């Protein structure tokens, strides 16, 4: 598997209408927000799950495709399978002696699963399995413009358990944004997708993993959500030609100048991309 | 009519007791050991020897802690000869098992001294070489700032900024106190095979007046 | 540390205390003779005691043996008769009259003590003759081997006994330095978290070692002084002793430089648990002699705090203040915490721990930052400035606290507790040098305060309004509206519009309490801030607690 | 553990105290010295024979007070109890 | 072996968004933040990390690049030695060993009392304004053993700083290079991995992080010729006119450097 040779920076613009892209475990379920200033947020970590999910969709569990952080998997088994397919006896928490046969260990975990491939992972667990860095990596997500997440309040019909409280209805509540409009940053790594052997077939499947990365994540909190702009900028050496924030920078967002109030379909915004450095080059056709 | 002011100040600083290197904690005023190398890295020749006289505090104590991840062994001396008689990596795994050495350092804060040191002719002096001479250009890099390389506060990771006093060496925070901060290293006897010798150290009216560590009294 | 030698040099010179003099051993010792300052015997008395099936000569801590063999081989002041007495049962008259040469000889190695016992030697029931013997001089308490003399002989002995340099820690010269230092009991009666055995120094990594030197010579101190101060912190980690405490990952250990009562009233001091009057006398700012006489406040005390790793154990902080200042200094930081209890059961003096805990992760003892437990017993004892770090941890855990009713618990657990308002206001006081009221201000009319009195009544309004609800707005919105009152208080207030319009249709139709209150806050703001600063953010958690307290049962 | 490598020849001593931690000593009835290490690991020695001990296994403890003479079991109970919570 | 024959002082300042600069290892991974100030602390042996790292990666294996003190992203595949008695080992370290060449070493020889000090030197880097790490609580799908699988998942916790931007100081001695060889090229090579010490560091846990100004003082004379204190004022960093609140972006912040003294030249590398 021939690792990928440029690396890679990636802009993804993606929406939500009366929905919840990523709840807060401390805050009851309400969104991610900065509270110091309003703007959402969207961790990095959901991304890469909802990216995992939709591979495991569109490749069905084929042939080194498989991914590793599954929905009730026990990672020890994993590690355990991977140490029985590379014939050794594992210590619990030591690396095989002989460096070989870790990195054998290491190379096979790898090679037959997908996001152990594209994102890395760390396996020192009771059965040690070595760690990995993973060439893709993505920061969080930040809407352009403060959220204002409001409480809807819903009630059922129905008790689960023998209680006579209902007077009334059991009683409940979703969190939702009104509307907000993200903005993901990603960087790609040749050097590290040497040692990964991260090719350009993961590659293509990854930038087909964004583009419909929500078109099968439907469900009852999150509303309407969907990738607007995916913005690639392609060097022509392993190492990059420019420093990344400068190329993010090139991609403005900002307010039509025919919209007033409170945002609400991406036809409030206006999106524009710069001209590129001579080095690099932007695939802004997804 | 001689010697030398120097003062010296930084945000950090970290004099490392002998006692407690590995996991460092430092001493609460400079030794006068840290003063020689201070003094040492503006000017020195091999035709000379620095000799600390007095050494003022000017702030409080104030101490903090700070862990950093640091190696657990020195490098070894390979042979240049057999390094491609066949190819040979060489190279040192931090992060690799007992390799990966954490140690906390409680170390100072905000510090700030005056140095008094003169001067004396070695053996090694040359025919020409005067006191005078040595110690005119140490003035005159002093007031210009130059230096044979930055002076730091123990560890180079802590960089001194230095001037000459002119005038009068400025009022202490401890004048009105005497504070003993028991026995504390004096310098390193390079001749008896790197012998260390310690002194009581009285700091009185904020200033420590450590005893000549060329004399033979204080040498074994 | 020096301290400790100390602490061991005047706990050992008394005998009780359990200081294992250095390079002495259990042996038997079975008859003690009593003789005159000038060695003619007054008296001998059998030590040995009874077990019932015998008679066993006693166990006593007595120089080491000397490994005997074929040859005589004297031992320092305890041996047979064939040595001392001049006589032996055993009728061999020419070994008897070796070792007593030899014995008179080992002596020698102008105190009254020693020269009335070489008399004795000099002039050399019968029952002692064949069993091990020691001497005692009349008119004092102990034995002979006992008394400082005896035990500089002993040290001398073993120092030409030498396998030596500069001791760092008395300062001596030409003493034998310490290859290896003995090492510090860990775990249960050692220092919490470090493995079964630990040390103050180790060199056993080569990044360790400068100046050529290998091993632990590169910190020379004396082979007695490093037993002595290891036994002295060994014995401190004793709980068995009450000069033990442990916060966070630190133990904490504590001494004074003479005998005083203030060895066992700190340990409460900063654990509480009389010692309640003497904390509110010292938090008043009185004297802790008023409350009793015996503290000499100008002794010394000493606190050392050590935080453990895999194996060695560093140093976190240490004070060396007197008793007075040191009290005096833990009052004033008590005086700072001080704040209307939220509930009856809630300590009035609380403890560093438990603050420090209600800092944590999940409230428990682990995930406890240690630098902020160093910077406490440390900034407490110091009259120093809190570390700025404490501010947004305790903020921080605010954002991330909420309503716990799973705990338990039968209160709803408050997000903004008594220990937290006691932390903000300790900080704001010391570090900002704002004024900050140990109750409800309603006279304050700023602005910050106000924002949280504003808070508070809306979040009374909500509980109000829906009983028995799930969660309020403290669980969500107290961050932002802190953080951010001007993105946030606009939908608190029409919630509570909604929630007052709910409770005047229902029961408690005078809702018109509630609305006069915000009347009054909302009367001295002009405007909603943008943004607030942390200290500012502080003060708005701080009025929340306060107008909370405030109206629990107000009707 | 080194005292496989030397067994109970002398130069264990040389180099358990070359790598040692902290060493430390017992007077009662027999002589004993004590090396410990890290990673809980103890060498003890007298005379010639010596016992390797782990700090972290309840049989290793009573090995150790199983070699140890008669009278300086007495002396190690307090010290063998220690260890023996280790679990 | 030609070397340097100038003095440098340089400022970097670089910032990172929503990340975990360097994590405090004596506070769970928080990162460090400075107990008397507040302020976001980074610690100079992370900087040296990061650009021992980044000449790895650049050079890899060139004749006169190879890096001694690695971390297991180690590569085994090439290596060449230029090849040109305490004195004549160090020496070839130091011709074919860039990190050794520049930041110095120990190579077990006490022996020789002069060690390989090295002409760089770089000191913490702090935070021009007080920084507020926030707490992002995470989970996970799997759970990592059976015995804990018998409510299969794990709540773990994530720490970053929204923004700061912070500013590190360091110091080139031209004297202690002409004892090591430290010659203009790696001086280049140094610059250039300061301006791209973080591309190639990106992380799950660091976030954004980027170099935005380099300002380099290169003295006239083989010793300096002005405070190298009295220099790092010059570089005064302050809040635009139009922000307000918490810093979020390298757009609230203004920066200026001022007139060098004569004696010295002033760069912008960035």
């Amino acid at each position: 598997m021939t690792a990928i040779a440029n690396r890679y920076e990636f802009v993804l613009l993606f929406d939500v209408e009366n929905g919840n892209p990523n709840g807060d475990p401390d805050a009851g379920n309400m969104p991610r927000i900065d509270p110091e200033t309003g703007h959402g947020l969207v961790t990095d970590v959901c991304l890469k799950r909802k990216i995992r999910n939709h591979v495991a969709l569109t490749k069905e569990g084929a042939e080194r495709f498989n991914i590793y952080i599954q929905e009730k998997a026990i990672l020890n088994e994993t590690h355990e399978r991977a140490y029985t397919a590379c014939d050794l006896k594992p210590e619990p928490k030591k690396l095989p002696k002989k460096v070989e046969d870790a990195k054998r260990v290491t190379d096979w975990m790898c090679t037959n699963f997908y996001d152990i491939r594209t994102f890395g992972a760390v396996m020192t667990t009771e059965v040690n399995c070595g760690q990995v860095r993973g060439p893709v990596q993505m920061a969080f997500a930040r809407s352009v413009e403060p959220v204002v997440p409001q409480e809807v309040s819903i009630t059922r019909m129905a008790v689960t358990t023998k209680a006579e409280a209902e007077d009334n209805r059991t009683m409940g509540r979703k969190h939702i944004v009104p509307y907000g409009l993200y903005v993901a940053h990603g960087f790609i790594s040749a050097p590290l997708a040497e040692k990964t052997g991260f090719s350009d077939e993961d590659l293509t499947l990854f930038w087909d993993a964004l583009v419909n990365m929500f078109e099968h994540d439907r469900s009852a909190a999150r509303g309407l959500m969907s990738s607007r702009k995916l913005i690639v900028f392609k060097h022509q050496n392993r190492l990059g030609n420019a420093p990344a924030h400068k190329l993010f920078d090139l991609v403005k967002v900002s307010r039509a100048e025919g919209s007033s109030g409170p945002a609400r379909s991406f036809a409030d915004y206006a999106v524009t991309v710069g001209q590129a450095p001579e080095g690099v080059e932007v695939k802004e056709m997804l | 009519t001689y010697g030398i002011r120097l003062r010296v100040w930084g945000d950090y600083a970290c004099f490392t007791r002998p006692e407690m290197k590995v996991e460092r904690v430092s001493y609460d005023v400079m030794p006068p050991s840290a003063a020689r190398g201070i003094l040492e890295a503006i000017h020195w020749k091999p035709a000379i020897r620095w000799i600390v006289d007095r050494i003022h505090v000017l702030r409080p104590i104030v101490f903090d802690n700070v862990r950093r991840n640091e190696v657990s062994s020195k490098i070894p001396k390979p042979n240049p000869a057999t390094a491609m008689r066949d190819r040979k990596p060489l190279y040192f795994l931090v992060d690799d098992g007992s390799n990966r050495q954490q140690r906390a350092a409680t170390l100072l804060r905000n510090v700030d001294y005056v140095i008094e040191a003169h001067f004396e002719l070695t053996d090694k002096a040359g025919a020409e070489d005067n006191a005078g001479k040595h110690l005119d250009i140490f003035r005159r890099r002093a007031r210009a700032g130059q230096s044979f390389q930055q002076p730091c506060l123990g560890c180079r990771e802590f960089p001194a900024s230095f001037e000459l006093l002119e005038g009068d060496v400025p009022l202490s925070c401890y004048a009105g106190e005497k504070r003993d901060l028991g026995y504390m290293l004096l310098d390193i006897d390079f001749e008896r095979d790197m012998t260390p010798l310690f002194f009581k150290a009285v700091m009185e009216d904020g200033v420590i007046t450590p005893p000549s560590r060329t004399s033979p009294e204080v040498r074994a | 540390l020096q301290a400790l030698h100390g602490y061991y040099q005047r706990m050992s010179a008394d005998p009780d205390a359990g200081m294992p003099p250095y390079g002495t051993s259990m042996e038997n010792i079975s008859f003690a003779l009593v003789l005159d300052a000038k060695g003619t015997l007054r008296g001998i008395e059998d030590l040995r005691e009874q077990e019932g099936k015998k008679l066993r000569p006693r166990k006593m801590l007595v120089p080491i043996a000397e490994k005997k063999g074929n040859g005589i081989k004297p031992n320092f002041l305890w041996e047979n008769t064939s040595y001392i007495l001049g006589v032996d049962a055993k009728g061999k008259q020419e070994r008897t009259d070796k070792c007593h040469a030899a014995f008179i000889a080992h002596i020698k190695a102008a105190d009254q003590d020693l020269a009335a016992v070489l008399q004795f030697l000099e002039h050399g029931s019968e029952e002692v003759i064949g069993s091990n013997i020691v001497f005692r001089i009349e008119g004092e308490p102990g034995f002979v081997h006992e008394r400082p003399a005896a035990r500089q002989a002993w040290a001398n002995c073993l120092n030409r006994r030498e396998q030596c340099g500069q001791c760092l820690i008395t300062g001596e010269r030409q003493k034998p330095i310490a290859q290896l230092h003995p090492s510090i009991k860990g775990g249960r009666d050692g220092v919490r978290g470090a493995q079964a055995v630990a040390s103050i120094v180790s060199f056993n990594n080569t990044a360790f070692e400068s100046y050529g030197k290998e091993q632990s010579i590169n910190a020379p101190v004396s082979q007695e002084a490093a037993f002595s101060y290891v036994t002295a912190l060994n014995y401190l980690l004793n709980p068995s002793n009450r000069q033990k405490v442990t916060i966070a990952d630190a133990t904490v250990v504590f001494w004074a430089e003479r005998s005083s009562p203030a060895e066992d009233i700190f340990a409460g001091m900063f654990d509480p648990p009389r010692m309640h009057d003497l904390l509110v006398a010292i938090r008043s700012g009185k004297r802790a002699t008023d409350i009793m006489p015996d503290m000499d406040e100008s002794v010394r005390f000493h606190v050392l705090g050590l935080s453990p790793n895999a194996a060695r154990l560093s140093v976190r902080f240490w004070e060396v203040d007197t008793v007075g200042h040191m009290l005096d200094k833990v009052g004033r930081h008590y005086r700072e915490l001080e704040i209307i209890p939220q509930f009856n059961n809630e300590q009035e003096f609380p403890s560093l721990s438990t603050l420090l805990r209600q800092t944590a992760v999940l409230n428990k003892t682990e995930n406890i930052s240690p630098v902020l437990a160093g910077g406490l017993f440390r900034a407490m004892l110091t009259g120093g400035p809190y570390p700025q770090s404490l501010l947004p941890a305790v903020l921080g855990r605010i954002r991330a606290e909420h309503a716990r009713p799973e705990d338990k618990s039968r209160y709803r657990l408050e997000v903004v507790t008594y220990y937290r308002a006691a932390l903000i206001k300790a900080y704001l006081i010391r570090n900002r040098k704002l004024e900050v009221p140990v109750s409800l201000d309603p006279a304050r009319t700023d602005r910050p305060y106000l924002l949280g009195r504003l808070f508070a009544v809306l979040e009374k309004a909500q509980e109000d309004a829906v009983p028995g609800a799930n969660a309020t707005i403290k669980d969500r919105y107290l961050a932002s509206a802190s953080a951010n009152p001007g993105q946030v208080f606009h939908m608190l207030l029409k919630n509570a519009s909604n929630h007052t319009a709910k409770l005047r249709k229902d029961p408690e139709r005078k809702a018109i309490h509630y609305e006069i209150m915000m009347q009054e806050i909302i009367d001295n703001i002009s405007d909603f801030p943008v943004t607030m600063s942390s200290d500012e953010q502080g003060l708005f958690m701080i009025g929340y607690y306060h107008q909370r307290k405030a109206l629990f049962t107000k009707k | 553990m080194i005292a496989q490598q030397h067994k109970d020849t002398v130069a264990a001593c040389e180099a358990a105290e070359a790598i040692a931690i902290a060493k430390d000593q017992v007077w009662d009835g027999e002589g004993y010295t004590k090396y410990t290490f890290d990673d809980n690991s103890v060498l003890i020695q007298s005379g010639t024979t010596q016992y390797a001990m782990d700090a972290d296994d309840a049989d290793s403890i009573k090995g150790y007070a199983d070699w140890l003479d008669d009278e300086a079991r007495s002396a190690e109970a307090s010290e063998i109890e220690r260890l023996l919570e280790s679990v």
